[PDB]
């Protein structure tokens, strides 16, 4: 989002070039403006994410759990997706499930991975998911 | 071709004078400067016409679009040029808010201000100045004095504009709002005089006066066993004052009210602007009990964040949402989450601007609860409003 | 009347529908592609083409690609979009198209309202102030020359070098200045490209200037966000090496505003030239706050002055006081000064008594393209 | 250029706006009203009215009613509606304008865009076929006259009555036939109206052939729709009272056609008058099915045949068959049959060969007004 | 002016020799005469032009309307006059609904059909001519002939087209649709054969060539442990034959399939169009156990009452109600009408031509929750659609 912000004039011809051509476009760190409802609707990214630090002020901040809801009612409004990120533990997977959220990055599944890793990281979950 | 005439708003001095400086150079006619809204405004009010505003949409110093709102109200100016050549998603957006108001949008200088770049705009400009509409100097448009004698003649009055079930209209609270009763010109509404008063810091002495013809009504509600909690707005400029808290509650005590009768509004961009020393007041009117509603939401998140507790027990959806609706569904999208925020956060939500029965069911539909505007009820005085509320 | 529109529709049915809604209102031929490549030989082929028409919501990353054939070919005019642009990105979209150097002639849905075609060919037609297409196509045709403006002694004839100046050949409207293109590639990202189309010709006039016995430095402007390009002066000698001149032989001026606002790693490529020996002139000097501290800061070999301070000598004695003080100021760093918009006899001679060396105006000599100028040169 | 804008505005802050918006825009005056009374006394002394302004949505039954006045006045010519208005009762509004017999310029909403008051000003000049408000203005004008063609004698010189027809006097396209006016009189039911302008007219005529010792009897055209009308026969009398002329003076012509389709009631109204003593015409015989049959219920007077059976005499002899059959008819039933359309000598004598007595064409005369017909009546 | 060019379509003998007769004394050029769709389509076919139709909108033994259609992709047609002149309040639709065809609205004939009346119908349509797009005869629109050997030739084919849940895309059934294998034009969708086999009687033929396709298919699926149910378009014609619901039985017991695994479809008009005698069959179909569908429905009420008992399992929604959604928002009331209704009968909605992600959510919003279109899925030939039928 902030990037989004400082970008250069011709960014949209990079842009609506993605979006006709058919590439996912997501808005990633979404809400860090400064018009960020605005923002998202003047262009049609198909995926926004959220901050681990939402995730994180999720015991304490019961403001946290609200954006997450009002996020979780705006990509489900304009039909895209949205990724939460910093998932660490189970009980923040399942307060997050409570809330409405689907897409989730984060330790409680795997840290970035070099490809190798990575491909065994997806036998093995492919694996786990038939059966 | 001729004596052009250019108005730069710049806060910055160094800014200001690299901008100037090029425009001496290539500019024919008068390059008028401009450091803060007082300035403008002066410049604006002695002025015939302005041919060319260059403006600068984020200053700490001004807001650089208000200026444009009163500008545009005052007849004197053509084109606007914006000095930050920012935010290529809300571009569109940012010109056609810019047309919507009169104004002829003729595009952005760089930061570099270019001397090749300016006689571009200049050429630009002088090929549809015949095709712009004409400049009159419209009287309409009260100055600053005249704003300010009227403040000093008791000629503000508050009106009340109801806050209803968006099924059935059922009351459930109401704004007070300043109008003006203008001796020759009728009946004024903020547009008229709130940005003059913000920009000579007279916004304070409205309020008072204001806050105290709307809680004598309150006490009229009361003793009706009307529950009807009046709101009213603060300009961030009035958190200024440390005592601004005490104040309020020494006059609430003084009309034999309790805290809950009453609800301070105040806009998001406001809430954003303001020193936290200045924050402390809402923190302070929302411990005595008082209301609290975050007004023209919709912009984003990151004003949830200012304060260690959310003060507010209730959120307003700018006005512009509703006829966005029809105009742009995306914005439908916005009317949801905020919808789902305020329930998340367990306060209350009300849409403004509801004039059309169609609006009414499209808003229910998607949720929301609490409304205001035409559709329902004008704007009233103490009287018409008292009356208006006998009726069930 | 009579057109010669050019569909691009892959769906059968779909290329049915439209080509039959265009035999209706469309006086003239009409021709038919399957895909890119069927389009890309009715254009390997083909005359002028009034209207091309794909479809861009369909189709996608095909679209576009034939769009760039479409105009590499040099041979397609106007454009209509086969589907409904979203309000959202309307102008995105047709200034991608207008990059292209294409124009946009409208767009509209599957299967064609008939007035809607009839509304695009009566606007159509009716094109018959330059535009972005316009500008993109002139830059992608060689239209763009090099004019050269002299930089000479005050006292005396003098010619001690030339400033290249940006010109466009229009087809219909002729020579044109920068404000009538610039804002346009400034706006879209294309000075870069005409800086090296004017660069190669410059050096080709060096290199006759050379064979002519003549030391006259030939001066280029160079934008700020080249500046900050990663391979500017290692492209800048790769030339000079390519056409056999010596670095020195050439300068390149950049105002003083426009090196404010330069990027974080503009620097890199100031000590390259600086370094190389190449001439870096610090152009519309006077223009910010800090302008005797810039000059501190960076060796420039060359001050310039603008058009204003000359015009207002006479009318205003504290523009004489800094014209005089920049005097001392480049005879104190030992570089030179350029003073611009030199017109008369009078200004001539004051700029003397106060101790300017070279000048520009019309005084001696308006730019002017290659020839004239290489006949002024051989004269002197 | 400069314009004459009469803006009706209730609400004294939307009043304040919408006139400033106005000014910016508008070439020439502008004038205001708070209400209904304070427009009809501007109207009351003014000149031409370029456009008239009111708003329809916030009121409502008062804006209406200012519209007529508008209209009654005759001194405006053009409205703009100062609120948008709903997409679904577009043609509704703007028909329901037009009957007011003022132009519909356009819609718009407060505060207005000063674009959108542009777009309307340039539509507006530029118009500087006839339309439905065209149409109402005419009538309520008396712009229409009755034009009178004679029935004569085939054999002799004759003249045995004439037919009134409607023309229109255009103040810029001059005379017109009902073809470009009975579509728009028809569509809005004001065929009514004009019927009675042209029967007093027709009567007025009546007299001065009367006081000339003059046995014409005047034909008019009776619309269906009338038919149904409660009075109508009763109206007819009455002015034949008020005009000392008696019922056999006079004659009602309805087309076979339009009598198929008539109102249940039609019969009411025809029984009296042809007790009455009105003649009555059955016009444009043997169009449906079962002509013959008519007759035979209704005794009608007159029998008229149209101008396509004399065209068809001479390459199509069934045509000459029915002519003689209708003769037959006429003949039987002691009645009168005129024969429309004669142009020439060949169909005149042909006629009388077949037994024809009236007739009609450009032969004896085109249709006249009331002038060219008196002199044509005093001679023969 | 010259050789205009009339076609009367009028069924009723009287009123066409009433027009016709009206047309002949004022009309230079041909009247033509159509009594119904046979004449209809063959005058049209042998005409290189046709300038004028004069269409009655409601006949008994001819669909005006689909012939408008059929008109208006021959090329041949420039302008209509309505024989009718009904309905004040849908007489704009009216016109709109003319206008989209292709077709230039003329005015309305009385049903006097006063003579003057007529020529200015025509100084009208003479003023028009040339600014109407030009008549070509367009060869892609095959003729009854070209038609009538293809359904004799094997070359139509079954599609398929999923019918899925909104939130997800679910797979819960398909429609199987025809499609024209045409030997030189390609792949031809019902426009294109549709209305021929309907005027003549040949929709019987095509129906039982693709309702075997589609049972090999659905066996297919019911090997596959895919319990897809596959639903069949019944053209009210059909209904005609007193053996149909027999015909279908021993046609789903020869393919070892219960009836359960079908579903039969006919349009409101149909089914309101349709003899009780007729109406029968579906009495019959409902009895076997067959699925049934109302389809294209929107228009009103009066077609639930047409039997004692509602014979219906499945309703589905004109597809030009998702379209009209921005461009007549009033249709989003009754979509939610009929989502009322459905839930009301405990039946199944399904609204078809969801093409957008923005109408897939606003049809969720509105209660819907069966869809069928470009969005989630085009028609596909039987492998590709029984490889889509493997993701879940
Ligand atoms: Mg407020
Ligand atoms: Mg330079
Ligand atoms: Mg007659
Ligand atoms: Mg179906």
């Amino acid at each position: 989002e902030t990037g989004l912000i400082s970008a250069p004039a011709s960014s949209l011809e990079n842009l609506v070039r993605l979006w006709i051509m058919g590439c996912g476009l997501a808005m990633d760190d979404f809400g860090a403006g400064y018009s960020s409802l605005d923002r998202l609707c003047e262009f049609p990214f198909s995926q926004i994410k959220l901050d681990r630090t939402f995730v994180q002020k999720m015991k304490t901040q019961p403001r946290s759990c609200a954006v997450i809801s009002s996020v979780v009612a705006l990509a489900q409004a304009l039909g895209i997706s949205l990724v939460v990120e910093g998932v660490e533990s189970d009980e923040q997977r399942v307060r997050l499930i409570e809330l409405g959220c689907s897409i989730a990055q984060g330790y409680l599944f795997a840290r970035p991975m070099p490809e190798q890793h990575f491909l065994d990281y997806c036998s093995g979950s492919l694996e786990h998911h038939h059966h | 071709m001729n004596d052009l005439n250019v108005l730069v708003l710049e806060d910055e001095p160094f800014q200001r004078l690299v901008a100037v400086t090029a425009l001496k150079k290539v500019v024919p006619g008068s390059i008028l400067e401009a450091a803060d809204g007082k300035e403008a405004v002066a410049i604006l009010e002695s002025c015939g016409h302005v041919d060319i505003a260059i403006c600068d949409l984020q200053m700490s110093g001004m807001d650089g679009l208000a200026f444009l709102r009163h500008a545009s109200l005052s007849g004197k100016v053509h084109s606007v040029i914006l000095s930050s050549e920012v935010d290529p998603i809300l571009r569109q957006a940012t010109i056609s808010m810019i047309e919507c108001l009169g104004l002829n949008f003729l595009g952005d200088l760089g930061k570099p201000f270019s001397l090749e770049r300016i006689t571009a705009l200049l050429t630009r400009y002088n090929a549809r100045r015949q095709d712009l509409p004409r400049q009159i100097e419209v009287a309409e448009l009260p100055s600053v004095a005249d704003v300010v004698r009227g403040l000093d003649n008791g000629e503000f009055e508050a009106y009340y504009q109801p806050k209803v079930a968006l099924d059935g209209g059922g009351l459930i609270g109401a704004e007070v709002l300043a109008r003006w009763n203008h001796p020759h010109l009728g009946v004024l509404p903020p547009s008229h005089f709130l940005y003059v008063m913000e920009t000579y810091n007279l916004v304070d002495k409205l309020f008072w006066q204001l806050f105290s013809q709307g809680l004598a009504t309150r006490r009229k509600l009361a003793q009706l066993g009307q529950p009807i909690n009046l709101a009213f707005n603060v300009h961030p400029s009035q958190l200024g004052s440390r005592a601004l808290a005490e104040n309020i509650s020494a006059l609430l005590t003084e009309f034999h009210l309790p805290p809950s009768s009453v609800m301070f509004e105040i806009t998001e961009t406001g809430l954003i602007s303001a020193p936290a020393s200045s924050l402390e007041n809402l923190v302070r009117l929302w411990i005595m009990g008082c209301g609290l509603a975050m007004d023209d939401f919709g912009a984003g998140y990151s004003s949830l964040d200012r304060l260690c507790e959310f003060p507010f027990s209730q959120i307003k959806l700018d006005r512009t949402f509703v006829q966005k609706m029809k105009t742009q569904p995306r914005s439908c999208a916005v009317i949801s989450s905020v919808v789902a925020l305020a329930q998340a956060l367990g306060i209350s939500l009300v849409v403004e601007g509801v004039e059309s029965d169609e609006q009414r069911v499209r808003l229910i539909e998607l949720g929301c609860s609490i409304a205001q505007g035409y559709l329902f009820a004008r704007p009233m005085p103490e009287q018409h409003f008292l009356d208006y509320c006998s009726g069930s």
